[PDB]
């Protein structure tokens, strides 16, 4: 059902089914798809395409010529009911597309809250993107990828299938990242490489010296002792019962099924 | 710092 | 004429002249012009612009706001009633271009069957796509371009005017192709180098042992002999006598103008 | 107000306040907003949003999914009534995105005349774009970049924050730009560096046989001679005041604030 | 083996 | 000689 409150532009194609929230707005010439749910105060300005089986939180706004929802591009979708889900005050300029999930991935796409997609980002099938990210222009996750909370991904970048930008990564543009990126680091080049910890977003994001320090710590066990990763991981995890923030690193090697850019 | 998200860089 | 078995969604606008086949789906806000063609059971989702002198085969799905036919982007254009033909099952998605050929580069730009042209990929004026082909994201084709047989041709990759991408490459991520290549090759790179034959591919089509096993030596007689390729070009057609598949070799060789990538 | 002679498609929105001129044409399910200037003979072909305080040219050709006069990606922006300005005979390709000014970058993001920009070029808040230039497909200027006279920027490439692209320059195609490019230079890599002087537009666009070797000469000075630029500047200063031509170096210098690609 | 048209190629 | 804006290069 459409809000008392909403406002559908004459000219949008709302399908009956589709479920709009107070103070919601359809612009002109959308299409929005008849399981589709769009939050409360979310703008679709206009010439926005939402379809499948999508949930879209609060405050977002999305721009012309987006796409959202939409069938994925892996050749192994046959039309199953998979699903997008979408967050909170996310910003979702021209162009950009996501699409939904494949059963053998799981069967879901989710974006969190308080994301920058910039124009012709593109989140592929079973992705996850967590909160607080920014997608530069053309930026390009293929299927399956993870980008967690904070992480910035460089204009023209792409990231291959299965791989995980950790939390506060600095990817570079023009970058195509082959394998896991962990958590705090700067990583840049074809394939992407490590090049140091992204300082200024620790800083910025209120982070203390001591944080930092045991953090530059972490990253020289991964990359500077020697050791192979097995090795250093107690090591970290060790360093961690003093300095939470190092946590994130083990929490980061859990998940990880494409090994370490190095 | 500067931000640049397209370069992908805090500005030095 | 429209097939009194399409579909045209009444915010479209379909061109007095066009041609629409039966069990077609002209989707809301299209544009279709007055000398294009569209067979049956070829679906425009929504928001598709087809304009120019364009032919498009059976069973395509072209999603939003993809441009087919459209005005090209050569300076020397000058308005010419240039062509475009695109067969049939082609999976064209969204934001993706397709221009009309130019008076000076033959007059037709061309797109086979069964092809899968990714989010914005680009095929310029009097280029040819053959089937089974698959253009990943952001990947684009300056003028002149051929891309035969099942080539597979990688994120934000931009394929140099006149080159010819062989049947079954594989092109990585992010190259840039400036010269010619050879057909059942790798390529990576910017400018774009050879990185041996794509077995996996030929597996996966139903190639056999002994043709992978002269493919492989055919690669080795252009890139490791140290010959030139007049020399490798007779011994490769000798090869071709006894394992049909080397061919193909022979074939492109006499259609390549910009010399091999190496 | 509407000028009589403009043709606005009845599906085309043009909100009150808008000034169209004399034979211009907004086509089909375009958006055309209350702040918005378009010039006598300006086509926007279809689906084209225009908003914000924008002012148009006359005789553009605005193709399908451009996005003009938009808010910004800037993270700063708070919706300020900033400008865009694009001047006349322009050709303004599919997907192409033309962002308004920030505040904080001088509150103008402006175009010039004859320029080709390609599909899905991007130019962000406060660029400045001259004349006669093209940028290609996917090219994508940051925020606050200069692209001078005549400059060709070539597909997928990145030009960084506060770049200036001097006039005549070509920029080779992905490529990602971090420091200022010298007037005539040839420029090529991520980070982009120079590869001489560009002669054949030099050529093209009737530089004599001497202004070229002066611009050769100028160039040497920079790159050659091994000096710092601080002892070149009054060498190159003496060298313009016998060929006119090498003053577009002096002029740069002056305006360049991100040192020298080298 | 998977495809990974993005990367431009077959997984190992 | 012919432009190739994509490439960005005059072609030789």
């Amino acid at each position: 059902m459409i809000d008392k409150s909403a406002f559908v532009h004459p000219t949008a194609i709302v399908e009956e089914g589709a479920s709009i929230g107070a103070n919601a707005h359809i612009g002109p010439f959308c299409i929005v798809g008849p399981h589709v749910e769009i939050g409360e105060g979310t703008v679709l300005k206009s010439h926005v395409v939402v379809n499948g089986h999508t949930k879209i939180g609060r405050d977002n706004e999305i721009y012309q010529f987006a796409s959202i929802g939409e069938v994925n591009q892996d050749l192994k979708y046959a039309g199953e009911p998979t699903r997008v889900e979408i967050g909170d005050r996310n910003r979702i300029r021209e162009s950009v597309t996501i699409h939904r999930g494949t059963v053998q991935g799981g069967g879901l796409t989710k974006v969190g809250s308080d994301n920058l997609l910039m124009i012709n980002a593109h989140i592929a099938h079973d992705c996850t993107v967590g909160n607080r990210c920014i997608l530069a222009n053309n930026a390009t996750l293929a299927g399956h990828v993870s980008v967690d909370d904070f992480a910035i991904i460089g204009g023209m970048t792409a990231v291959h299938q299965f791989c995980i930008i950790g939390a506060h990564v600095m990817v570079g543009g023009c970058s195509g990242v082959a394998q896991d990126v962990p958590p705090y680091v700067i990583a840049q080049g074809n394939h992407a490489t490590p090049f140091g910890v992204n300082i200024e977003g620790l800083k910025r994001r209120g982070f203390s010296r001591e944080a930092i320090t045991a953090i530059r710590n972490a990253y020289k066990l991964i990359y500077r002792s020697g050791k192979t990763l097995d090795e250093v991981k107690p090591e970290i995890a060790e360093l961690a019962e003093t300095y939470p923030e190092v946590k994130a690193f083990t929490d980061f090697f859990a998940r990880s099924t494409r090994g370490l850019i190095r | 710092w500067m931000l640049d998200p397209i370069a992908g860089k805090w500005s030095r």
